[PDB]
């Protein structure tokens, strides 16, 4: 038996520790901690409520874009605002479109170097390796002259003695599995990934005025200025611009990402059997289509012990029941107030007395749910949707399934997507269904604009006296978000985020419960306790973001 | 053929000055790190984790002292002897502070780390400093924005790659061709400005004719950058007031999560 | 002692009862009463702050417009909205020509039959009246022909034997002092009054939508659609046609009211030493004109112990030391609860017990400032604006002395306007400087709209939660007027209107002071006790509304 | 020639059923009261005060029974028998009952005498009714609004006189000439309602274009009277939809001062 720690994690965003107690080569204990802390709630505190999201949004600048939107939503809730359709329209296409670059990005450049081996893939043979996907996917880039450039830039990186960011990594470890070929066609795909994802980047960039870090949002709406007619202003020119770039992103991501994420499933299926974080899982809606803050494309809900046939619905981003149950605690974590907290009277005061075992170990906050541990982001999201009914969430699972099948002779029930590769796959199915999302909203934004409403804000008014409770809720790539303003006499009173690494990477609790990471960790077996990439594989799995999960 | 190494840290970051490089086209990141340059440390996109990156880390400090560049987004947070950031246990100014003594050249990318930004707004909860003020004896390289168009911090790192040397800089040791004038000393909207033809709200009938956007709060006529030139994305017309807000500020100290959005900016 | 009772009192708004006792001929003591009660603010009370102030608006049809306006500043105050410029023009106008109206009706419709005789101008000789105004008048109707068709329609109402509402009136009372030739020019000048009221209330209609009680504001700024170039909405055509009517009314107010300001007081001098109500006046500034609910084109002010040197100017609608000050208790009016209340804290809980001297008398409330009886109305605006030193009032002030002064060979000093009758004098001045109010605001609109600013509404937001507290002031025609909101879950959760003729009719108070109606009346002369005229005289002097007194 | 009489009560008034009058141009005011009627009794004009003028109307009142129009503007309240209202020591109804004795007809001018209007709203602090309400034995002319269009009471009168009888009546005793159709089966701005063109908030294209206001409350759809046609104050053109702003109803009970402004109406 023995004590290891993974530090840093990488591949992951912002400053991650893992500790695990090894015994008879497996994970019995583990630690999840984040070890830099900023204050992004009390630089935000005391000032105008108009004010919080450009400063918010720096929270994270992976997941840019979402919390300035939970922001604006936060403060839109005390202020009961209304946002004009045609906002919430440009607000849907940049967080799908973010969304689309956040889970590719995640897939390969994150997590694809768990599982590929790059010096393998140079005793690739490039026509073998094209010969596989005959049958299993229509991408035009599987062509062994594809694979033979890929191949020869390996080769040449290789040969410089400089693998710099490659180097030193988990070359011939046991737990890789993939074949040369396989190898060498994700390598090929990691590199066709960061064309996909820049043309996702080019939506956001053409509605938010740049990314990373928006800048076209407001509470009461948004700032582009809708004008078909019009010299320098959104008109139909720059709106054609957007849907050309909106149609180049389905092909990679239906006849790459999809196929490639059955394709791991089925070289790695033990990890079907692994990694679950969690009984609880929560979502909420997105995608709000209606005048009111509502009638959203995505559903929300919310799983208890996995019993996806007696889950609850949530439909409304004003939904007490929802509201009423998140708290959290600080017991593990190194703040003062360690009582469970709701986030309308949270503190963040600091208290760092370093590394405890049984004591305080991470600046990560532990949110519970009415009191349990929940599982947040892709996993819970596609349960939750699967819970519903929802047919496109069927469908396109049953896609990757049909590859996964067609590759093992062996299909996939949905017992076994509680696990580090059910995980990733929710990811996936997220990702394909956000391309619709694109198509839907562009659509109407055209169709709106067209029976003449070109309203995108509405100013707001800000009573100089009176306590103002909002809540912003928004569905993130990592999972449920939560923004939570109190105004007193005009200005930020409390400023409270409860972010979805902070549900899934959160330290024991008040009741010294664990959390999603340190759930998923316990039985993990590792080869190597010196190079525990099993370990790093699951914790992955999560997306982990620790600027998120701390602030 | 050999090629230049790069050191990255993040101290406070936020991630979107790395970002920013998934958006460069010239080069691509995947051109940047096969091509360009050998990026020797970067814990966002290294294969290694743990005490295998710890090992490269201190494998390329030796093996290229005195050639690398250092880079470094995040501010470096000095309260409580620096355990607001704790990487492999130790704080984070004591890593930049050992991966400097051995730099060629040493470049804060993005508002964090070259004026503390964000993360030392308000109260400054972390005592968060910028990097030239953990590296008083060294020059520092400024490349500020929140996070800044990625060129600016490339063409700086080409500059000294082609030519020997980093380009030229002003008296904040920021890159001339990116900073050397106030944005409002180059915005298009500028006529209109000098008209009195004004949005005076979001939506309303100038902002959406394309007029100065100076009564929503822009801070243009106080802030040094290349957005209204260079924009973002090279997708053309991509700055944040040609989409319909007003410039924040986030290039430069005082103004940026200083100011409120809305507050109205001084002109010189 | 003598005891008489005057119920009801005529020429009036509403119903009120004036009790005196007299010593030798001479009011020892007397009584105001409110005796008709609505319970406005409670009817108004659960619901939408929006709706307030067509409700409201209903306290009073004579002082149309005021309350509506008064209940959308309270709103605006409570959620802290600044009102568009344009919509400020459009409530300047619509105050101003509906100010205009109230005070020609007072002069004459209401107040001229306590001074003037019909039954004597049946004896003038109509050449004579007509020479008398010879260099004091320069009106284009002052002729023997017009006089000589006057008469005329007098003979004949007489000799019909249908005298209906100048029957049993107190003609040949030996307080009636005018001769034949003035009485006849009274009777001209209330005929020719009509039209000039009609006019000014021509100009109301076309912005307000009607009058009696307009309908064109909103809590967020005026419903009138500012479009030059429109069909259907308020364009250059209409405009025109609001100055054509704007134009029509001067002539009157100036070479009419005026002059027969300075003649009642020539011919009444005792009456500017009588009928004094109170040491301490206030008035609000009104008619704001810039984009934040100030700049106001008149001045308000506090002046106390008639000390104008050392008064306090009032330049904002948000000065907290007016706010503070305001109180009012039920002592002696039939509500349950008596001490002193500030209106946000305002309670109108009906106690009716009948008529007691000592005990309670009234449905009006005893307003206070710190605990003073202060008079409001024309004679305190006036005090302010020339404690203020403004040039425009003290020059028109001097237009009336020097009339007066043609007459009698005398001149006015201050002093000598704390009187029945300098409070009819506060009241032309008004009228005849609101003149140049509606060609300011006119002009102003023009020229604003010229500069290509069509904006007339800012949509309010209403928090669902919290509460949060409103004030909006009003230079009303009866003096200053209050409403105060408290709004609670987004819905009114308490409305208190503390308006001008409740400080100046109020009952005697929680220290037993005497409020202006009451205090004006000691040592009035009473010639014959069945006939007060003389107790009317002076209590029309403060243009009693008593549905405004008690709503 | 002898003039025909009328006797003016006003009980939970706010004096706009009056001041009607004075914008009233066929007849004016002044030729009502010296050539049109003969105004026996009303407070607003009345030269005589307290004992006086309770004896005019006491001679009025016998002089002219069975001749005089009685005239009732305001709601009656009943709670606590009769004291919200009292004059000469007497509750109102007790006034309005004498008076309705001998009247030869009896008008409610205006929305509160007619169905109790905004007197009688909400909580109805003080059991405010109708003046058909306190008379059920005799037909109560109703002529409602807030105020009517003085000439929907004039015209009303005049046929009275001018033919010896009352005007047709609806079946809420109103005349037809004034409330005999729904305001949005005579609006101009149906064909923008039957269009789908609406104003959504006031200074929005729609509204400064004249558009239909039902989806700002207009309740011209469940309210009957002449608001469109012969709208007010004889200028042309002035009648609240004309103006800008929705109708709130204030002529039909269950409408005006119940619906919020912003409330939809239904539609037949
Ligand atoms: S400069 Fe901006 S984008 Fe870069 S680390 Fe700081 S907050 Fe993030
Ligand atoms: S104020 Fe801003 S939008 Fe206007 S000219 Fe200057 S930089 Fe451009
Ligand atoms: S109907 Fe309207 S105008 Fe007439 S008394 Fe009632 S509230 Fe006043
Ligand atoms: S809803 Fe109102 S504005 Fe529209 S057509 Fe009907 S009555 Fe006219
Ligand atoms: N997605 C994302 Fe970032 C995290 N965790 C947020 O919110
Ligand atoms: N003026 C007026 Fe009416 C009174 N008193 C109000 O406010
Ligand atoms: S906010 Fe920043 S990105 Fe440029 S436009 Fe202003 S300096
Ligand atoms: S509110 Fe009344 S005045 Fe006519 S327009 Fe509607 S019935
Ligand atoms: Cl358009
Ligand atoms: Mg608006
Ligand atoms: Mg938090
Ligand atoms: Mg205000
Ligand atoms: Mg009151
Ligand atoms: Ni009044």
């Amino acid at each position: 038996s023995q004590r290891i720690t993974i530090d840093p994690v990488t591949r992951i965003e912002g400053h991650l520790r893992i500790d695990c107690e090894i015994e008879n080569g497996v994970v019995s204990k583990a630690w999840a901690s984040g070890t830099m802390w900023r204050g992004m709630e009390e630089i935000v505190k005391n000032r105008d409520p108009r004010d919080a999201w450009m400063i918010v949004q720096r929270i994270c600048g992976v997941c840019t874009t979402t919390h300035a939107l939970s922001s604006v939503r936060a403060a839109e809730s005390a202020l009961n605002i209304d946002v004009p359709v045609n906002a919430q329209y440009i607000r849907n296409i940049i967080l799908a479109a973010h969304t689309t670059h956040d889970h590719i990005v995640h897939f390969y450049q994150l997590s694809a170097l768990d599982w590929v081996d790059i010096t393998s893939a140079l005793q690739a043979d490039p026509t073998k390796a094209s010969e596989m996907l005959k049958g299993v996917s229509t991408w035009h880039l599987n062509s062994p002259e594809e694979f033979t450039k890929v191949q020869n830039k390996i080769k040449d990186l290789v040969a410089s003695g400089q693998l710099g960011i490659f180097a030193n990594g988990y070359w011939g470890h046991p737990a890789m599995k993939l074949p040369p070929e396989v190898n060498l066609i994700a390598v090929a795909h990691y590199l066709q990934a960061l064309e996909c994802q820049r043309d996702a980047n080019r939506v956001v960039a053409l509605l938010g005025g740049k990314t990373p870090h928006i800048q076209n949002l407001a509470v009461g709406g948004v700032a582009n200025p809708i004008n078909l007619d019009g010299l320098g202003v959104l008109n139909l020119e720059r709106l054609m611009y957007i849907k050309s770039f909106i149609d180049k992103l389905s092909d990679f991501v239906e006849q790459v990402y999809k196929v490639d994420t059955a394709v791991i499933a089925a070289f790695y299926p033990e990890w079907l059997t692994r990694g679950k974080g969690a009984v609880n899982y929560l979502s909420v809606p997105e995608f709000p289509t209606d005048s009111k803050n509502g009638s959203f494309l995505f559903p929300g809900g919310y799983i208890e012990n996995a019993d996806l046939s007696s889950y609850r619905p949530i439909t409304s981003h004003s939904d007490e029941y929802l509201i009423k149950g998140i708290q959290e605690s600080a017991k593990h974590s190194w703040y003062k107030d360690e009582a469970p907290q709701a986030p309308w009277e949270g503190t963040t005061i600091p208290a760092y007395d370093g590394w405890s075992d049984d004591g305080k170990y991470s600046w990560v906050k532990s949110p519970t749910f009415y009191g349990k541990t929940v599982e947040v982001g892709p996993l819970a999201n596609m349960l939750v949707k699967l819970a519903a009914g929802r047919e496109s969430t069927q469908n396109k699972l049953n896609e990757i399934v049909a590859i996964y099948q067609k590759l093992t002779g062996n299909t996939l029930e949905v017992a076994q997507l509680h696990s580090t590769l059910g995980r990733i796959i929710g990811r996936t199915v997220h990702c394909c269904e956000l391309q619709d999302i694109l198509q839907n909203q562009y659509s109407a934004l055209i169709t709106n604009i067209g029976k003449g409403d070109h309203t995108t804000f509405v100013k707001p008014n800000i009573p100089a006296t009176g306590e103002f409770k909002g809540v912003g809720f928004l569905e993130a790539p990592k999972g449920m978000l939560s923004h939570w303003m109190v105004i007193k006499d005009g200005i930020i009173s409390n400023y409270q985020a409860v972010v979805p690494s902070t549900w899934n990477s959160g330290p024991r609790n008040f009741n010294d419960d664990v959390g999603p990471y340190e759930q998923s960790l316990v039985g993990t077996p590792v080869a190597d306790p010196n190079k525990p990439l099993e370990v790093v594989r699951t914790i992955h799995s999560f997306d982990p973001c620790m600027a998120c999960a701390v602030h | 053929p050999q090629r230049p190494p790069v050191i990255w840290i993040g101290a406070q970051e936020c991630t979107g000055c790395t970002e920013s490089l998934l958006r460069a086209t010239h080069p691509t990141v995947e051109n940047l790190v096969l091509e360009t340059i050998s990026l020797e440390y970067h814990e966002v996109l290294s294969a290694a984790f743990g005490h295998q990156v710890e090992e490269n880390k201190h494998n390329a400090l030796e093996k290229y002292k005195g050639q690398y560049v250092l880079v470094v987004d995040g501010s470096i947070p000095l309260k409580d002897n620096g355990i607001y950031c704790m990487v492999a246990g130790e704080p984070i100014v004591d890593h930049i502070r050992k991966a400097a003594e051995g730099a060629a050249a040493i470049i804060a990318i993005g508002s964090c780390s070259a004026w503390g930004g964000v993360a030392a707004a308000g109260v400054n909860p972390t005592g968060a400093v910028s990097l030239q003020e953990v590296l008083p004896g060294k020059t520092v390289i400024n490349i500020p924005g929140c996070p800044p168009n990625p060129h600016n911090f490339l063409a700086t790192v080409a500059h000294i790659i082609t030519y020997g040397k980093p380009p030229k800089l002003d008296d904040k040791n920021r890159p001339t061709f990116a900073y050397g004038r106030l944005i409002h000393e180059h915005c298009e909207r500028r006529p209109h400005f000098d008209a009195g033809r004004f949005a005076k709200e979001f939506g309303d009938e100038g902002h959406r004719e394309g007029w100065c956007l100076y009564h929503l709060g822009c801070k243009g006529p106080e802030t040094y950058g290349n957005c209204s030139t260079l924009q973002f994305c090279d997708v053309g017309g991509v700055w944040p007031v040609a989409i319909g807000h007003p410039c924040y500020g986030c290039n430069e100290e005082g103004i940026g999560f200083h100011k409120g959005i809305h507050q109205l900016a001084n002109v010189e």
